[PDB]
């Protein structure tokens, strides 16, 4: 219990200086995320270089101290918080050739672009050009050359790069412990505590295959009605029996369906509910949408908003000579300091987005009581999970028609739940199976168990047995299919987004069933409702301090993902498609390629 | 009358550090304490012994006024039986007192765009503070076995920490002023009335 009184004198002292450093980091980026100039990109370069070199040389002084003497947990999960930097802990020339390397892809996936084949004057690039033509256009050859010009131009320039990429990354795995640039990745969802609390990494690639497992039917429910629904527009390229080509599916890589939407709507003789005139009749201006945010948040016993919320915050834009970068986001300054920025423009998108950033918000408002080191989310998927549950309870005609956006004598049809249930289907179940395969993927090519001659085959017949997409051309080992895009790229993460759509349903259920709410899941509203605030709190109020497994423990009362909220939400939609799909088969075959 | 020089306490321009809080005397001077008591900016105003409204009777024969500035999520640590970094090593009260403080906001005459870290507080010590002490020392901190000789290194650590108050900083974090009052019966004749 000596290392315990010195590791305790320790962190204060550390603490102390990273507040006041990081403070001013995000300041200094904060005053340039608002006032784009020169000037403000050289203060944040030289208030971000102090703290990077101050949180270096602090893990590297704090190294001398070991986890085995150390037995109280709460300093213990510090310790191994500061100590884990191993992304300098490699040779200074190889690390000069990663990060030239990063730069290099980087450039390369920014720079791209290709031309049409028949107009050789008229280039397009993917953010004004590609996207927006797998977005709106319809023609089979349009797509098909689209598609295979991006494949043809990024895939060549970045499969070498990332073949002496995959070596770099391993070699730096292979000095914290860890077997490859695979469990590296997975240590985030690691915990220690009680007995039946720890959780490794290994149990994630259990967990993830038993939740796909069951999640599958569905998923081949929708496909199948897919299918046979997009077969009016191409009636001479799908196959009844086969699988959809990979560039029909209303984006350039398939991560998203929900722009096949006007192609599959249900019943199409009804609009949606889009309530802007609404609002736009009624004299709505920016700062009422947050009022109504900060009222719903505060009806559910959640505390109010800072007064410097609403002095510091840019609500809106400020229309003069001040350009600005307009996406929403939320900040947590630090010393009690939190702003929103995002452009507020009279319409329903927005009215969902403010909820999600209040309730990114409210969430890092909750833990500022922890330690410097605990003040964070606990799982990586935790933050957007709280953050997206608030805009489907404020979603439901009940709640619209609760603070004056519809009549009173409004009432709800049967007909207009289909489209709304297939619209959030496309978006939500739709992704999962993506992103499963992307990850496994990555995984066992990290791992080692696919060779360089391997590295373009496996891919695209995996495709085809879990998702059920083909390609509509034969590709060989010199392009690099998973390189053509931003996530492979540029070193993120894929299990966020399964993770997240796993954990939302989960609290979703838990909060409506603590407010005795009667009736179907997806018209569930947590207003005036006391309890699912408590617990809620209850639940945000630790961050690092736990194990996720407590967290997720104190709301849904399981101690480990489940599945089941999912397709409770989806059985309406899942009872329609299977009275829709009698006379059309459910299944697919891998054994068809629209080019034999 | 006489007045009695409260305006020199409250109103004064510079105030001290945790560490080097003032200490002056009330002398023979008749002071009031309802003008207190009937202003409106104060965030705190609790008195322990005695009661403020029946606070111009009593008679006492030295009244001690003490100052410094502290944040905002540090003013119940000014009260008896409290631990904390504060009450720990700057600043601790007796069980037995039989005076109150004062506190309000001061953002706008100490808050400076880019920090104001004119105002430190101790934040290693061996043992406690023995209420109504104070200590004056730049001693290096010695933590480990190994003896420090006087630089700053592994285990060796200097006690003073600077405060990073700026305008823009949440409510726990703005400075905040605040006033000890501390009254004594001696054995000498009470010289002083409300
Ligand atoms: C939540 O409760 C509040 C009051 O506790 C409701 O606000 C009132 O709602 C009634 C409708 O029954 C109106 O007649 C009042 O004018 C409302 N008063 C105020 C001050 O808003 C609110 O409608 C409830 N919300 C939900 C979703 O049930
Ligand atoms: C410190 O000095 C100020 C004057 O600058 C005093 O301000 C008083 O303010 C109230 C209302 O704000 C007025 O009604 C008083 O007349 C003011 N006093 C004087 C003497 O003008 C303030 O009271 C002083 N502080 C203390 C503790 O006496
Ligand atoms: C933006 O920065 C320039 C100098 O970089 C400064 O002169 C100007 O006042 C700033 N504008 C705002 C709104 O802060
Ligand atoms: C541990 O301390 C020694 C000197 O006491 C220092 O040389 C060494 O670099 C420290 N450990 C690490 C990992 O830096």
């Amino acid at each position: 219990s000596i290392i315990e009184e010195q590791a305790k004198t320790f962190l204060d002292k550390f603490n102390q200086e990273a507040e006041d450093l990081s403070y001013q980091s995000a300041l200094a980026s904060w005053n340039y995320n608002t006032n784009i100039t020169e000037e403000n990109a050289q203060k944040m370069n030289e208030a971000a270089a102090k703290w990077s070199a101050f949180y270096e040389e602090q893990s590297k002084l704090a190294k001398n101290y070991s986890l085995q003497e150390v037995q109280n947990l709460t300093i213990k999960r510090q310790l191994q918080a500061l100590q884990q930097s191993g992304s300098s802990a490699l040779s200074a020339d190889k690390n000069k050739q990663l990060n030239t390397i990063l730069n290099t892809m980087s450039t390369i996936y920014s720079t791209g672009k290709v031309c049409n084949p028949k107009n050789p004057q008229e280039c397009l690039l993917l953010e004004p050009g590609l996207d927006d033509i797998m977005a709106t256009s319809t023609d089979y050859n349009e797509r098909l050359w689209a598609w295979e010009g991006w494949r043809a131009e990024v895939g060549k320039q970045l499969r070498p790069l990332y073949e002496e990429y995959v070596v770099l990354k391993n070699e730096m795995a292979r000095a914290n412990n860890y077997e490859d640039y695979g469990d590296y990745w997975r240590g985030d969802y690691e915990a220690e505590g009680a007995d039946g609390y720890n959780y490794n990494g290994n149990q994630l690639i259990e967990d993830v295959e038993r939740t796909f497992k069951e999640i599958k039917p569905l998923y081949e429910q929708l496909h199948a009605y897919v299918r046979t629904k997009l077969m009016n527009t191409y009636p001479s390229y799908i196959s009844p029996t086969g699988c959809l080509p990979a560039h029909l599916l209303g984006d350039m890589w398939g991560r998203f369906w929900t722009n096949l939407y006007p192609l599959t709507v249900p019943f199409g003789q009804k609009p949606n509910i889009d309530v802007t005139d609404a609002m736009v009749n009624q004299g709505w201006n920016a700062e009422r949408i947050f009022k109504e945010a900060e009222k719903f948040f505060v009806s559910v016993g959640l505390p109010y908003m800072t007064q410097g919320f609403w002095e510091n915050s840019m609500l809106t834009d400020p229309g003069d000579d001040r350009k600005v970068v307009c996406h929403p986001t939320a900040w947590d300054l630090g010393k009690g300091d939190f702003r929103i920025k995002m452009c507020t423009k009279v319409t329903m998108d927005n009215f969902l987005t403010a909820h999600h950033e209040m309730g990114h918000i409210q969430y890092d408002m909750a833990y500022a009581t922890q330690p410097f080191l605990l003040r964070n989310g606990a799982n990586e998927g935790f933050h957007e999970a709280v953050g997206e549950i608030m805009s489907l309870s404020a979603a439901t005609p009940e709640h619209l028609k609760s603070i004056g956006l519809l009549p009173s004598d409004f009432q709800e049809d049967n007909e207009t739940e289909i489209n709304f249930l297939l619209k959030q289907a496309l978006t939500i179940v739709g992704t999962l199976p993506f992103t499963y395969m992307l990850e496994k993927w990555r995984w066992m090519v990290f791992k080692g168990d696919i060779p360089k001659e391997q590295w373009m085959e496996k891919w695209w017949e995996m495709k085809r047995e879990i998702v059920g997409v083909v390609e509509p051309l034969p590709h060989d080992e010199t392009y690099c299919d998973p390189a053509a895009l931003f996530h492979v790229s540029n070193d993120y993460s894929f299990i966020r987004y399964y993770t997240r759509t796993i954990y939302q349903f989960q609290f979703q259920e838990a909060l409506c069933q603590a407010a005795k709410h009667d009736g179907p899941l997806h018209k569930c509203d947590i207003s005036n409702s006391t309890e699912a605030g408590q617990k809620l709190l209850n639940m945000l109020r630790l961050g690092k301090s736990e194990p996720w497994t407590l967290a997720l423990e104190n709301v849904v009362g399981a101690r480990n993902m489940d599945v089941r909220p999912l397709l409770n939400y989806f059985e309406p939609l899942s009872v329609w498609l299977k009275e829709q799909n009698k006379n059309s088969f459910v299944g697919w075959n891998t054994d068809w390629s629209p080019y034999a | 009358t006489n007045l009695c020089p409260f305006g020199e306490v409250f109103n004064a321009t510079r105030f001290a550090s945790v560490y080097a809080w003032n200490r002056k005397r009330i002398s023979n001077c008749v002071a009031d304490y309802s003008v207190l008591y009937n202003s409106a900016s104060f965030s705190t105003f609790k008195c322990y012994g005695v009661s403020p409204t029946k606070l111009n009777d009593l008679c006492f024969t030295n009244v001690y006024a003490d100052s410094f500035v502290i944040r905002g999520d540090e003013v119940r640590q000014i009260a008896p039986g409290q631990t904390g970094k504060i009450a720990d090593y700057n600043y601790k009260l007796p069980d037995d007192f039989t005076g109150c403080v004062i506190a309000w906001n001061s953002n706008n005459l100490d808050s400076k765009v880019g920090g104001n870290y004119n105002y430190r507080y101790r934040l290693f010590r061996k043992s406690n503070l023995k209420p109504f002490e104070r200590d004056i020392s730049t001693e290096i901190y010695q933590a480990g076995s190994k003896p420090c000789n006087g630089v700053e290194g592994f285990n060796c650590y200097f006690p003073l920490q600077s405060y990073g108050f700026q305008p823009t900083n949440g409510v726990g974090y703005q400075p905040y002023r605040v006033v000890v009052l501390s009254f004594e019966l001696l054995h000498a004749p009470a010289t002083v009335c409300g």
